[PDB]
């Protein structure tokens, strides 16, 4: 599918970037 | 003769009666006959004139609002055939708003060829249910007999015609008070018969003079030629108006007398294929001298220059003006209101068109099923367009299902814009497929064609569901099918499981139909399976049905449920229909065990088959047993008082469904705001087994006893013998014979204290149980004094005694009275005691 | 802004890696 | 102290735990506090840190997807107040998708000021039904507690807090395993109380140290000033962020430190009305030196330069960015999904707008009721338009009812085109009235605004029906109202008569609601009245109801029914609602007549009131009667065996309704074609009446007899005494006394044949009927030999006898045994006979 | 009223012209 | 043609008198 919507996006974003953290202003 | 009168043109009748004089010598009427609007007319002047020779009517006969006629039988006695070349709003005979019409009187209607009949709004008619249209007509569906005096059964209907069974009743079919309907024998229907039933020559209809003659009947089928009628006329003559053939000397001056343009009611009649046709069709052009029409050089189409740009098509009379035309130089609107169907005549009437110039608009139709009557559409021009700059317009079509089969069809649209609204049986796939044959691909208006109501009550999906595991029991059934997700899994409402039973596998496709009642499918609703976020998941959904009858055929299928949105995606999925069956089980109890006591060694017993068979039952389980007959009666003195003698819903809660979709998407729009803030991009008993019967007799069995006989019905036996419960009935033989009384030596012993002891023998094989020896002693001149001795009294004494006797000669006699009745008497013995 | 870029159309691994620094 | 800690600005917590270190020393937090997305976190390192001093949170507290917290009671022990100046999508406290949260642990929540709370998607929580939000919150309607572990009763819920009855149960309200919820006494709600119930000074909330003190509680209501809190601050200071007041030496440098445009998170704070506001509103402009803002010369509109042209309004969070603005330099879209209502906060948030530049579009709303929250719309510009060239766009609004009250409102539209679809509670009169205030009158598109679906499920008519004759009975009711026709009388389907009962005249307006069962109105359908073509007509229609309960209030009204067509005309009519009542009648039978035999002159009897009252009953009809006691018993020898001892539907069939409108209009189009061809232009018993009681005793009446007592209930009496049927009950006294036995001289007469005749006296007033004199004679050494004498034997003999007696002395005694029992014995007399 | 439609007009038109009759080509 | 001239709009006595000669 790769329509990473709903609770996929909270998991798969961590699955690709689980150590840098996310970005904030 | 066949048609002895004159050929006689069509005519109208209005405002007086003097214009009916010129029907003096007519028999056939080409065209139509309209009698209309006489108000200042007494009922007297209809009883002196008639039209006896009028036989054939071509197109239609119309009666509307005439004040003074009560029946037509004094005017039209011998008319038989309604040919129906041209019609009148799908009908051929219409009676409308009559004021005095008591009875019809049309005892000679034989064959209505093309069209139908309709009578409304007449509060004076009777005998209308005694007509039997299905013997005259060739169709019954487009008839209409509503709103007359016979809406209430009040005006008699007593009438002397085989009293047919065409309906569920034995109704007698008569025209009027003095006529009854003639019906042919059914070996030869349309050939016409005589009074003796010997039907005529095959080229005749209705009445005849003598059978098997093509020269002396009343009206043929195909044509007419000079006292005869042949199927195809020989070519000294050419056909004309599809009921005659005639020489070319006849048609030629009709072209000549009104090639002078003095009336537009003619057409320049041309010879083609032995026909005297008004206009020969496309690909042909007339020659001057020969008066035929030769194959035209190149393509030259017969254009149809439509008056005032648009012509609505209401019925077959509106459609017959376009017959033969192929280039429409205007626009075209089809509008068929109500009724049954017209798709059997539109192919043969305008199925030869190729070029429309304006727009095609389908509004307000109710009973079309397909647009396939348009055989040869390929090009829609659009020099003019409809308002809003449109070219194709479908609106409020309650049953329009398939536009065209695209695999064998073409369609071009030069310019314009299409439009769709309120088409509840029309799929969103077809209109998109309509675009892919069309010249347009993205010419839209915003708002263009609809997306929500077009086929909202008729399903299509291009995703299918396969079942995986089926589990069978006798009462429950467990179901499990494959997992499935839309491309956004938050949009999922669960599943709909429709199910019902069926006796066979001829189950119709579920079109979509609900009720509060029980005449269609029932449905259960299922919570959606939980999300795993794992492509190998537990999410195989399932549901278990509970209240099912065992050994019954079933049919199930499931359906998805998505929120309808603005995107033309996520169409959901439909599982295929399948068939499953419940398992077998124990049978039910058999019914009504009836036994009759007629003989000693014949004890009959019958029963009824059980209510629930639970499959094919195999046999029965009978049992019987003898019994010692209730030994509490052995200690009764049978001389006191008392002796015994043996023998409401909720289909849809749509606001809550609107509430269910609201709060679910409220959860969808909540997290959508959450993500867009928190993330920022980086810049044992004797018995037997009986089979195939409902009654049974048992022989070789003891007289006067009870047999409690119980009976089970049962399915298959040798693996897991499983049967139902029984029901117990007692049974008795016929009442006993002489053996209830005993024969024996009646001996006595005299004691010195005047007590006489009697010795005898008891019954050995009694009437079940002997209860009383009715002994009685009798002196000369004295009545038969009876005495009493019990069962226990004889058992202790082995005899009886009598105390306090006068000296004399006595006559003592014994009766063995059993519980089933009294026996005979013994010998009255003579013993004497002296002084 | 991550929904309409990654739920309405298809989404690439180079797009969403910007979201993690 | 009140707030002894520091101020802290807002902060976010992401991907680690080391950034929570800088919450070391403060108590209040302005802005908000977001803790977000820790995955590599054990549950161990939360058991050593806390935040004990944090008390006040201004806007919102957010927890979403943290791996490792089980409770917050080891982090936030003392926070009490959520101020709610800014919100977060109508909420102020949101817990979303927790993985480890066993229990909340928030034992100090006192007052949620503005907004609501919502916790979803946590499969680990418990004790959630023990919280009692209505004691903390000020609203309960917009809360959302769904889809947790407490969907199933499985998490224990045994907990030691007054156990309130705020619901229908006596549920005990506690936070966690070791805490109870504190509840104030209800004489002083929001002032804060102590453990002894003596509530504090009026300017405090929640916990306090000592009551009635404004200097030593924990958190006040209005503001704060230096260990005190006053309702309005004195003006050495100006207010700031609606929770403090502070000197202008403080507010001046925040204008100075970031008038340097280095961050857009500031606003240039201006003094106005003792407030340190970010921007003072329209009609004002700031001065340079004084730092206030003076009233501007002329009009100065505070414009609101909207980013990217359009900003969708999803909630009060999205709407609070427009607060104070009055000129919208873009377009505007309102979109409120689901929920209860937001029309109480939009008026105080964007109700000060006057000028929109783009377009206003209302899609997908569910819970709006009116657009009156827009207070001051007058001009819609439309420099840009929506696609299709539109300016006003309403679509899919399930409850939008009134657009505006036009009598006190104005609206201009410079250009553009309006649009309406799927507005089921929006009338066609309003949108035409919307046109008559608008600048446009006939700017349409074809297809413009809808005409069929807009308000199809909510009625409006501008024609009314008055009733003429009402007829009242006890069972039926006959109804007759005025005649009425549409402008074309063929378009009429009949009438719809809705009716139901009501206990009072507080009957709601019929909104339109159906059910397949019985919880709402039932409806009957009426054939239309016939045509007379005469203005003085019989055609007053009528219908008679049948199954009505007597003496019941009713409410009826009727409704018209027209075919919906393209013409915006013949809207039909609505009759006004009225009230009628059925008449009274006979009552029903009273229930349960219960009588108890306790005394001889007290016979109690009670009953029950009847089931059907049929109005107010007035009294009762009692009757009683004595009886001769069954004289068949007078001729029994009472010495044999046997002595006696006394004491699913069709709400709508819409396809057939579609069939009914089809064939009816099929009759319309048929005569429509007929007219256009045939017409061518020219070129007694003791009793009483008892009232107000349920039991009755009757005195002065005979011992040991039956009284059949029957009882009726009854309505009004003197004109037309009409009562119900009765029910009969026998009644008896206490068992009899000594009078069942008699005292008398027991005299005897000796005859010469040793037969002794005894003379005595009988009982005079017996136990109803004396049945047996149990006489008994006794010899010395011999037992009490009993003898027998019946009623008829004493009646013929006047005494008794004994036959065959040995010579001696005997002791004879008599017992009077009646049918109600045995009496005593008489004197054993001594009579002697000798040899 | 004078919306002479339906079965009004079949009676209303005769009432105004019941002596000349109607017209036909 | 007498319907749309005398049922859709209002109808005059000079109009329908043409229909009777």
């Amino acid at each position: 599918n790769q329509h990473l919507c709903g609770s996929h996006l909270v998991e798969a974003l961590y699955l690709v970037c689980g150590e840098r953290g996310f970005f904030y202003t | 003769h066949l048609y002895p009168g004159e050929v006689c043109p069509g005519m109208d009748i209005r405002n007086n009666l003097t214009r009916l004089h010129e029907l003096e010598n007519c028999s056939v009427i080409e065209g139509h006959l309209q009698i209309l609007l006489m108000f200042k007319t007494r009922p007297e002047d209809f009883r002196d004139l008639s039209f006896p020779k009028l036989i054939m009517i071509t197109d239609y006969l119309l009666l509307f609002r005439v004040y003074g006629l009560e029946s037509l039988k004094d005017l039209f006695p011998n008319l038989t055939v309604i040919r129906g070349s041209r019609l009148f709003f799908n009908y051929a005979l219409v009676i409308f708003e009559m004021v005095h019409l008591k009875e019809l009187g049309l005892y000679n209607l034989m064959n209505i060829t093309r069209g139908s009949v309709r009578i409304e709004k007449n509060n004076e008619l009777c005998y209308l249910a005694t007509i039997d249209w299905s013997r005259i007509l060739d169709s019954v569906e487009d008839n209409h007999i509503v709103l007359n005096k016979d809406d209430n059964e009040e005006c008699g209907d007593i009438c002397p015609c085989p009293a047919t069974v065409i309906n569920g009743q034995f109704v007698e079919r008569c025209w009027t008070h003095s006529h009854c309907q003639k019906v042919c024998p059914t070996i030869c229907k349309s050939h016409g018969c005589t009074a003796e039933g010997l039907c005529c020559h095959s080229e005749c209809l209705g009445n005849c003079s003598q059978p098997d003659d093509p020269t002396k009947c009343v009206a043929c089928r195909n044509f007419y030629l000079d006292g005869r009628c042949v199927e195809t006329c020989p070519p000294p003559y050419y056909h004309f108006q599809d009921w005659r053939c005639v020489n070319f000397s006849f048609c030629q001056d009709l072209h000549h007398k009104c090639k002078n343009s003095r009336r537009q009611g003619c057409h320049q009649y041309v010879i083609h294929n032995n026909k005297c046709i008004p206009e020969c069709p496309s690909g042909y052009t007339m020659n001057s001298s020969n008066l035929l029409c030769t194959p035209c050089l190149g393509p030259c189409p017969k254009v149809c220059h439509l008056l005032e740009g648009e012509k609505t098509i209401d019925s077959v009379t509106s459609a017959q003006e376009l017959r033969g035309c192929t280039v429409i130089n205007g626009s075209l609107i089809i509008n068929i209101r109500g009724g049954n169907n017209l798709a059997a005549e539109l192919e043969a009437n305008l199925g030869l068109i190729e070029e429309i110039s304006g727009y095609l608009k389908i509004r307000r139709s109710y009973a079309l099923v397909s647009l396939s009557f348009f055989r040869k559409l390929r090009l829609i021009r659009g020099e003019t367009l409809e308002i809003g700059n449109y070219s194709f317009y479908a609106l409020d079509n309650q049953n329009l299902r398939q536009l065209w089969d695209w695999s064998k069809h073409n369609l071009t649209t030069t310019q314009g814009k299409l439009f769709f609204h309120y088409n509840p049986k029309l799929c969103l796939s077809e209109i998109h497929k309509m675009e892919e044959v069309s010249g347009t691909k993205g010419r839209q208006e915003r708002n263009d064609i609809a997306l929500k109501t077009n086929g909202d009550k008729a399903s299509c999906e291009n995703e299918l569901l396969k079942f995986s595991y089926i589990r069978t029991s006798f009462d429950k059934i467990l179901l499990r099918w494959e997992p499935y997700w839309p491309p956004d899994f938050r949009d999922l409402l669960g599943f709909m499981l429709f199910y019902k039973e069926a006796p066979y596998q001829n189950v119709t496709e579920f079109d979509g139909q609900d009720a509060c009642g029980s005449n269609s499918w029932t449905v259960v609703d299922i919570d959606p399976p939980l999300r795993s976020n794992d492509p190998k998941s537990q999410n195989h959904p399932g549901w278990l049905m509970r209240g099912l009858k065992p050994w019954t055929q079933y049919a199930i299928f499931v359906k998805t449920l998505v929120t309808f949105s603005d995107e033309r995606r996520t169409y959901g999925a439909k599982s295929d229909i399948i068939y499953v069956q419940t398992d077998a089980t124990n049978p039910s109890v058999p019914l009504d065990p009836i036994s009759v006591s007629n003989s000693s060694s014949q004890i009959i017993l019958k029963w009824k088959p059980p209510s629930d068979p639970n499959g094919n039952i195999t046999h029965y389980l009978v049992f019987w047993e003898r019994q010692a007959e209730d030994s509490e009666l052995f200690e009764l003195d049978y001389c006191l008082k008392g002796l015994k003698l043996p023998s409401c819903s909720c289909p849809k809660t749509d606001s809550q469904i609107l509430k269910e979709l609201e709060e679910s998407s409220f959860r969808k729009t909540f997290e959508d705001y959450l993500h867009n803030v928190v993330f920022v991009p980086r810049p044992h008993r004797p018995f037997e087994k009986v089979v195939n019967k409902e009654s049974l007799v048992i022989s070789g069995l003891r007289h006067f006893t009870g047999y409690r006989i119980e009976l089970q019905a049962c399915n298959q036996d040798t693996p897991e013998e499983r049967c139902s419960v029984a029901a117990y009935v007692s049974a008795r033989t016929m009442p006993e014979a002489k053996a209830d009384d005993i024969v024996g030596p009646v001996t006595h012993e005299i004691f010195e204290n005047n007590v006489v002891h009697l010795m005898w023998q008891e019954p050995k094989e009694p009437n079940g149980l002997i209860v009383l020896y009715e002994v009685s002693y009798r002196r000369y001149g004295d009545e038969e004094l009876h005495l009493c001795v019990s069962r226990k009294h004889f058992a202790l004494e082995r005899g009886c005694r009598l105390r306090g006797l006068s000296p004399g000669n006595y006559s003592v006699r014994i009766r063995a009275t059993s519980l089933a009745g009294n026996g005979s008497w013994t010998e009255p013995t003579y013993f004497y005691v002296t002084d | 802004g991550i929904v309409e870029q990654c739920c309405t159309s298809i989404c690439s691994l180079y797009q969403l890696e910007n979201y993690c620094n």
